[PDB]
RNA sequence: CUUGAGUCUCGUAGAGGGGGGUAGAAUUCCAGGUGUAGCGGUGAAAUGCGUAGAGAUCUGGAGGAAUACCGGUGGCGAAGGCGGCCCCCUGGACGAAGACUGACGCUCAGGUGCGAAAGCGUGGGGAGCAAACAGGAUUAGAUACCCUGGUAGUCCACGCCGUAAACGAUGUCGACUUGGAGGUUGUGCCCUUGAGGCGUGGCUUCCGGAGCUAACGCGUUAAGUCGACCGCCUGGGGAGUAC
């Protein structure tokens, strides 16, 4: 996330895009997934369970969006 | 694996036709020829467990191949036997 | 919205650096396939030609280092 | 018989997909909702902002006939994508007779210019230009009386991105987003695009030529959080919206509209 | 001591304490303070607000090396990240790029074990 | 016999030496009745990092039919050679012989 | 005899296996520069490291281990398992047409092999992590959880061990029975008039019909409808223990 400031550029819009980089990055976190060991299993099981919340997402809630809530 | 031009030689001197290829004594051949060629790599390579399982199962289908040749034919079974030099 | 599929290329090139570093980010990551749109085979080959150009010097593996 | 055979295949014939064949007799009009049926499975939910033309009030009543757009069937009960995208074709065939003759001779009024060029507006709908278009010299018409009326002199088309910049004035004179983005780029570059979808933390505006924008939520207005999108712009309309960023390599480009 | 008009500041923002160290281009160090330092300790020094004080504290330090413009190097994840930087440019210098420097290895040491709380 | 697919890269201040290693190399390919292809000597090029220090460095691509004892040879004498700072012998399926994007 | 089974021809994708090279980032240490009083850590601390100059910061060097992004209910493998590039040797799978062989097949008690992690042996290696151990906390106590350190081991070579919730808790092979939405990898035709249109094969994720089921659920990848062979069960404990 390298930047560099240009010509007339207030300093919190820099300041601003620099954050936005980093976002983009996901250099934060990069550090927190790094910070301390997890398991093969552990991460398999994150995954996996996170593509199964993703799933239900996807389409139970559509297929109850079809009918109308009142 | 076996390359082309050697499939094609054991095929045109095993087969009667030459465009057979998949005359019985013709599929045990290729198969000696093959089991011949990764004996050299197996040893060298004792661990490659992998490949050796291959290596067993096409011994094995050999092997099957030549049970069937006994009972349909004998005498083939033995000249194809003194050919390749199997002891059995 | 693949390229490659319209394009019709046979291999990704690690050489066509300029083709390569529309897939890679600023700070130097290859792009997901989900944000390219591109085709999962041609996706792996492209992984594959970054590298190389990576190894050769032809493309940086992060912006940072020197 | 055969008799429905063959006129399963006639009925082929005498239809095509996108909205061509004007067909739709408008069958029930209530507001806010205008309804068609083109020989299509169900009826279309039309809005009543899809036809009225240019000051608000409605054009056309039962029996008339628009053709709508196709190629996408049923969400889970009904028939289209909307008409007024029928008549962008109409427009495109009008900008295309240019070409047989080289002048396509229309009135186009170009104030000001949002990304750079004069925005030039044809009949109902207004389009944005690139700079040099507007004007076929300097002439600049800031120092002509506002919205004058002359015509639109073609200057430039993008060809893919509906982006086309016409020359008001001067009537004697007479992949493949992602490699060059760089033309709407450099800080502030306006656009005018067609919103698609909101997600609840955006608006999803995307028109020039297979890219997408997000004018998220933060911007859109002038509160920050308590604005929920749908309530605040719309669905399915041309807007305001500049780059404000692009990532050419993680293809975010995150447009603003609080400019 | 030598004067001096372009330079460096490095934060180091970890979790439990920042860090601000202001060097020349080089790599020479000319001063330094601390969250921990401007007097914050435990649940206090974790904070944006001590990482904005003791950038403060650095920028008064490195006053008599009369430094104007400055690049600035982030490091690590903390609440010093944007606070410190913000209170640096309200000591007004010149801000002439913003880096972030943490160091992200491409799989390489173990980490430590996962806390059991 | 195998079409192999080569890249070596010279210490700059080598350039001039440059020409003569290439026709050694093209020698050894020939003695085996190995055809070569295509030869791209693209010359000085800044690397996007500094590998050993410098920050420039010398292109030859290369386009051999060869035996694999050859090609052994070669990154031998690459591994020796401390001109070569990096080489790197990568196979390909056919002759390809037409030329590289850049070079165009 | 050619449908099953297999061979030959051309391609295809792959973290499949074995060997040998190499790249970059990051950690650790060493040497040196700058520099000055803290660093570190936690819920909060303290042990610990620091004015014998730490932490921070820059330069140079050493060494080991693992390969960010790509990366995906993606791929390959009999299972265990396999992930940076390159090369060498090597096993399987699938498709396209043809050509050939002509039941050569399926299953399998004993038998043989492969078989995570930990563990053992001999010889190497040893950055990080870390059983054991030590100290600091917490606590009524704390032979734990947390903190600071830290040795076996983890790494390599060759042997042994032969077990895991070694799980889909679902033996293998074959046939048949409504559907939808995908992914991946081929391939035939079609104006590819465009990212497409119509098919046809392989593997694969989810939902769901009939039917089945104690229900939960399974549902063309069956836990449905059947056939072939094997393995295994007969109340709980005692016990997968004793001899």
């Amino acid at each position: 996330p390298v930047i560099k400031v240009r010509e007339n550029e207030p300093f919190d819009v820099a300041l601003r895009r620099f954050k936005r980089s980093c976002e983009k990055a996901g250099v934060l976190a990069e550090v927190r997934r790094r910070e301390f060991y997890e398991k093969p299993t552990t991460e398999r099981k994150r995954a996996k369970a996170s593509a199964v919340k993703r799933h239900a997402k996807k389409l139970a809630r559509e297929n109850a969006r079809r009918t109308r809530l009142y | 694996s076996l390359s082309t031009e050697a499939t094609a030689k054991i095929v045109s001197e095993f087969g009667r036709d030459a465009n057979d290829t998949g005359s019985t004594e013709v599929q045990v051949a290729l198969l000696t020829a093959q089991i011949n060629h990764l004996q050299g790599h197996f040893a060298e390579h004792k661990k490659d467990h992998h490949s050796r399982r291959g290596l067993l199962r096409m011994v094995s289908q050999r092997r099957k191949l030549l049970d069937y040749l006994k009972r349909k034919d004998v005498a083939r079974y033995t000249q194809l036997i003194e050919r390749l030099g199997l002891r059995r | 919205f693949c390229r490659f599929t319209a394009e019709g290329v046979q291999e990704i090139d690690y050489k066509d650096i300029a083709t390569l570093k529309n897939y890679i980010t600023e700070s130097g990551k290859i792009v997901p396939s989900r944000i390219t749109g591109t085709r999962a085979k041609y996706q792996r080959q492209l992984a594959r030609a970054i590298k190389r150009a990576r190894y050769l010097s032809l493309l940086p593996y992060t912006d940072r280092h020197q | 018989e055969s008799f429905a055979q063959l006129f399963e295949e006639s009925l082929k014939e005498i239809e095509t997909r996108p909205g061509s064949i004007v067909r739709g007799v408008v069958v029930a009009i209530d507001k806010d909702v205008v309804l068609v049926d083109a020989g299509l499975k169900s009826e279309s939910a039309i809005p009543a902002e899809q036809f009225k033309n240019a000051q608000g009030e409605l054009e056309i009543q039962v029996g008339d006939e628009v053709d709508v757009a196709l190629d996408a069937v049923e969400d889970g009960f009904g028939e289209t994508l909307l008409s007024r995208e029928k008549a962008k074709r109409h427009e495109a065939w009008i900008t295309l007779e240019k070409a047989y003759e080289d002048a396509e001779t229309v009135t186009g009024v170009i104030n000001g210019k949002v990304k750079g060029g004069f925005t030039v507006e044809l009949n109902g709908i207004r389009a944005f230009l690139p700079g040099s278009l507007v004007d076929v010299r300097p002439v600049r018409d800031t120092l002509h009386l506002e919205g004058k009326e002359l015509e639109f002199k073609v200057i430039k088309l993008d060809q893919k991105r509906n982006n086309v910049v016409v020359s008001r004035r001067a009537v004697i004179e007479s992949e493949d987003p992602w490699v060059a983005i760089a033309k709407r780029y450099p800080e502030g570059t306006k656009l005018t695009g067609r919103v698609t979808n909101l997600t609840d933390y955006g608006c999803f505006v995307e028109i020039e030529e297979g890219v997408e924008g997000l004018v998220h939520v933060s911007e859109m207005d002038w509160t920050n959080k308590n604005i929920h999108p749908s309530k605040v712009v719309n669905v399915g309309d041309v807007v305001e919206v500049m780059v404000l960023d692009i990532d050419e390599e993680r293809r975010r480009i995150s447009l603003g509209l609080k400019q | 001591r030598k004067q001096v008009s372009d330079g460096v500041a490095h934060i180091h923002a970890s979790f439990n304490n920042t860090i601000v160290t202001i060097t020349d281009r080089q790599g020479n160090a000319l001063g330094w303070a601390t969250a921990g330092g401007s007097g914050f300790r435990g649940s206090r020094k974790s904070t944006p607000f001590a990482a904005q004080v003791a950038a403060e504290r650095c920028a008064d330090a490195v006053k008599e090396y009369g430094i104007k413009n400055l690049e600035v190097m982030v490091k690590g994840p903390g609440p010093g990240r944007e606070s410190t930087i913000r209170a640096l440019n309200a000591a007004g210098f010149r801000i002439t790029n913003i880096t972030d420097v943490t160091p992200i290895p491409h799989n390489g040491c173990r980490p430590p074990k996962k806390r059991r709380v | 016999m195998r079409h192999y697919e080569i890249v070596f890269m010279v210490h700059p201040d080598q350039s001039e030496q440059v020409p003569g290693m290439i026709e050694r190399y093209t020698a050894a390919i020939t003695g085996a009745e190995g055809k070569i292809h295509r030869l791209e000597d693209w010359g000085r090029r800044q690397l996007a990092y500094p590998i050993n220090k410098l920050h420039k460095a010398h292109y030859v691509l290369m386009n051999v039919e060869a035996p694999q004892e050859v090609i052994d040879e070669l990154e031998t004498t690459f591994r020796f050679n401390d001109a070569v700072i990096r080489s790197m012998v990568m196979r390909t399926k056919h002759a390809v012989t037409e030329a590289s994007p850049m070079v165009k």
